[PDB]
């Protein structure tokens, strides 16, 4: 079966650099795992505005996913995750990126969860989302519901929270706050 | 430019794991929307109609820009402003010297002072006694670089022999009306003999 899948990419200011970098290295981590014939990616990066960082024909002529990202730079914005969602279904999903009308179509979005727009991602209903969370801002309980909006059901399966190694400050900030 | 968003304070200086209230604030007659974007933690909100107050807390980057927002009609109204830490010199360290030093030939003396910044603020002297043997300014270097290091080569005297070397890190924050922070190294003794 063949697959399209594009990478939906948080570039916004609430990501640290250091986490920035760590989503481009699970990117590159997820693409030498599946380097064979049936997958082929894209990736698009987002805060404010969305930026189709490689496509599916690119993809193909360079497959090293260092040379693919190496142009990327942080865009330090907001983070319209809504918009992106919809841009990702309407605008890089074609043949014209090289796209494969007969692939399935699965979207792997990476973010704090933490949306500075609203409205809907009916335009993705007919997508696969999985929903990578990934930053400080995610442990929020609206965070935690937005991943959860974004993904396929059962939400369970198709969010996954990556650990960056700081889930013991998240927990003396909540003690702090409910001990003193 | 009729409506806006602002941030303020726009420029702020923080301790190295201090926090900061920063207070977002619009013109918009009715905004729909309002938010501060930063990756700092937050540890405090109060909202008005036009306005959102936050304190950020545990800052440590060298620095960071923070987006403030409010939604207004069709347009994003946004102002951006800066944080930026500084951190103590804590530690000042000089390297060992060797156990023995033959008179005439040449050591060198390291100070390192690790962490300690804005870079470009920082001045580090080294010293036997009293007496100030090389003295280096940063300034010029890049407003996010952290730490430095001094190091010389010192020749090595009769007279030398039992004088303590050590070094001394200032970090002068007086033209941001913060102070000036100071630390030197323990002493090291020099211990020199001829090899004939
Ligand atoms: C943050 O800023 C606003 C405006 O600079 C503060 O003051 C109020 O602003 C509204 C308009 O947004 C004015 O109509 C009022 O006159 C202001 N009220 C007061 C009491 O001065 C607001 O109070 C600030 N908030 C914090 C927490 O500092
Ligand atoms: C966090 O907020 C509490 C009150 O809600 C306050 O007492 C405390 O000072 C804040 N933390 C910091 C680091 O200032
Ligand atoms: C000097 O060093 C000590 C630690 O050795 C530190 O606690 C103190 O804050 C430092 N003083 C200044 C002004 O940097
Ligand atoms: C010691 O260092 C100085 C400065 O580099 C050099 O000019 C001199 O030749 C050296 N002296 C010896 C004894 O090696
Ligand atoms: C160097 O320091 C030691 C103690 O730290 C002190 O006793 C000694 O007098 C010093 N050496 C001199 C006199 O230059
Ligand atoms: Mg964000």
């Amino acid at each position: 079966m063949n697959v399209d899948l594009v990478f939906l990419f948080d570039g916004s200011m609430s990501l640290q650099p250091d986490e920035f970098q760590k989503i481009l290295d699970f990117m590159k981590d997820v693409m030498k795992k599946l380097s064979n014939t049936s997958y082929q990616f894209a990736a698009v990066q987002f805060s404010t505005s969305y930026k189709t960082e490689f496509d599916f024909s690119d993809y193909v002529k360079w497959k090293d996913p260092d040379a693919l990202l190496k142009h990327v730079k942080h865009m330090l914005l907001l983070t319209n995750t809504f918009g992106a969602i919809n841009y990702v279904a309407t605008e890089v999903f074609r043949e014209e990126l090289g796209a494969r009308p007969d692939a399935t179509k699965v979207l792997i979005i990476i973010t704090d969860g933490e949306a500075t727009d609203s409205g809907n991602i009916d335009a993705a209903k007919d997508i696969i989302r999985y929903i990578i969370g990934i930053g400080k801002h995610s442990q929020t309980k609206e965070s935690q519901e937005t991943l959860h909006k974004f993904a396929s059901k059962p939400a369970s399966e198709f969010v996954k929270i990556l650990d960056t190694g700081e889930k013991l400050k998240d927990l003396f900030t909540e003690l702090q706050k409910k001990i003193y | 430019e009729p409506f806006w968003a602002d941030l303020q304070p726009r420029v702020a200086f923080v301790e190295r794991g201090g926090s900061l209230w920063l207070n977002c604030s619009t013109n918009c007659p009715r905004p729909e929307r309002g938010g501060l974007e930063t990756s700092l933690r937050r540890n405090g909100t109060q909202r008005g109609l036009r306005w959102l107050a936050r304190q950020l807390v545990d800052i440590r980057e060298p620095e960071t820009q923070p987006v403030c927002f409010f939604r207004c009609a069709r347009r994003t109204l946004q102002a951006r402003g800066l944080i930026r830490t500084f951190q103590r010199p804590d530690r000042v360290e000089l390297m060992p010297l060797p156990p023995w030093q033959p008179v005439g030939e040449n050591f060198t003396l390291s100070c390192r002072v690790p962490g300690a910044g804005p870079r470009a603020s920082l001045t580090l002297t080294l010293l036997r006694g009293a007496q100030e043997l090389i003295r280096r300014s940063f300034a010029g270097e890049p407003p996010r670089a952290r730490g430095a290091v001094l190091t010389a080569t010192v020749l090595a005297r009769r007279e030398d022999h039992g004088a303590n070397f050590s070094c001394r890190a200032e970090l002068d924050l007086r033209p941001h009306g913060l102070g000036l922070f100071e630390n030197s190294s323990a002493p090291r003794e020099l211990r020199t003999f001829s090899l004939s």
